[PDB]
């Protein structure tokens, strides 16, 4: 149970994921590009968030097109991606645009805490 | 100097139920003294689900604590949670001229392990908040207040119980998919509250 701000860090975050034990995820990223002939969106960390290295990753959302809003395919759009990572590929179950005002220093730090400080 | 209330809870460590190398679980008689009791506090679903099986701390006393959960060592009576609707089920039991319809949802605030909890509400409360009976409310963010029932297992004392929130009040924070700002608002509130009131264990000291 984690919110990913750095898409390319997913495999490092869940080295044990697999089809037998997938990992539920939530990605907040910026769409850099969309490859129409392959129904693939290229995403990356939302810019101003961190200085940590990051690399674009390509998610095939072919099985989401019909239900998806077109806006989520426009490069520049900030999005939320709910998906299951099986250790090799990403299986998206939902995706929608999110407002840029949400990415403040305060909320980013809030996300860090909620990813480690829970359980007395 | 101002008046200092006093009540005798008996001799010695009588008011203390279980001593822990970290905190003390006090007897039920003291629950009303907790700054947490009888007040609707905003919690993280995870903190509720990670709540300990009370039979392993209060024995036969737990028979009367099904409606209570200890967050850290604070007894919670009234609960306030928020999250996305991840599951919908409509039920229509039949009685004497009485058709009572209800809704059962699973809400997820999503942070920590086991951040999902079953919630029960009447159809009236569901519809009056704008939720439709068409199974199309997935994703919506809600805020709920209510009483919780825990099926604490007296025999398997350490086992976590199945739980359910009886909703006394529901508010739809966002009918739209993008309610990210509402989640940051809710998450923040519950984090701040958890820091200032729950992280440091409750310590009860006489006058």
């Amino acid at each position: 149970s984690k919110i990913i701000l750095i898409p390319s860090n997913i495999p490092q975050e869940f080295p044990e994921a697999s089809i037998s034990n997938p990992e539920r995820l939530r990605i907040l990223a910026q769409v850099k590009d969309f490859i129409p002939h392959e129904s693939t969106i290229v995403i990356d960390k939302v810019p101003t968030i961190t200085s940590e290295q990051s690399t674009y990753i390509n998610i095939c959302i072919f099985n989401l097109l019909e239900a998806c809003s077109s806006r989520v395919l426009v490069p520049g759009t900030l999005v939320n991606i709910d998906a299951f990572y099986d250790g090799e590929s990403i299986n998206p179950v939902d995706i929608y645009e999110v407002n840029g005002a949400n990415f403040t220093m305060e909320n980013i730090q809030l996300i860090d805490e909620m990813n480690n400080s829970i359980g007395k | 100097l101002y008046p200092k209330t006093k009540i005798d809870w008996g001799p010695g460590e009588n008011h203390i139920c279980l001593k822990t190398p970290f905190k003390n679980f006090y007897v039920i008689e003291l629950f009303h003294q907790a700054p947490t009791f009888d007040k609707t506090i905003p919690l993280f679903i995870s903190d509720i689900n990670n709540s300990p099986n009370l039979y392993g701390i209060y024995n036969y006393i737990a028979d009367h604590l099904r409606h209570v959960v200890l967050v850290n060592n604070y007894p919670v009576n009234q609960i306030n949670i928020f999250g996305k609707i991840v599951y919908e089920q409509y039920k229509e039991k039949e009685f004497n001229g009485v058709e009572e319809s209800y809704v059962i949802l699973v809400i997820s605030d999503f942070i920590g392990i086991d951040s999902k909890i079953r919630v029960r509400l009447s159809q009236e409360q569901f519809k009056e908040v704008g939720l439709t009976l068409d199974k199309k409310n997935y994703g919506k963010i809600v805020e709920l207040e209510g009483e919780i029932y825990n099926w604490y297992d007296s025999i398997n004392v350490s086992k976590k119980p199945d739980r359910e929130l009886k909703v006394s009040k529901i508010t739809v924070l966002s009918h739209r998919p993008d309610g990210l700002h509402f989640e940051f608002e809710q998450w923040k509130k519950r984090m701040e509250f958890r820091k200032n009131n729950l992280v440091e264990p409750w310590v009860f000291i006489p006058t």
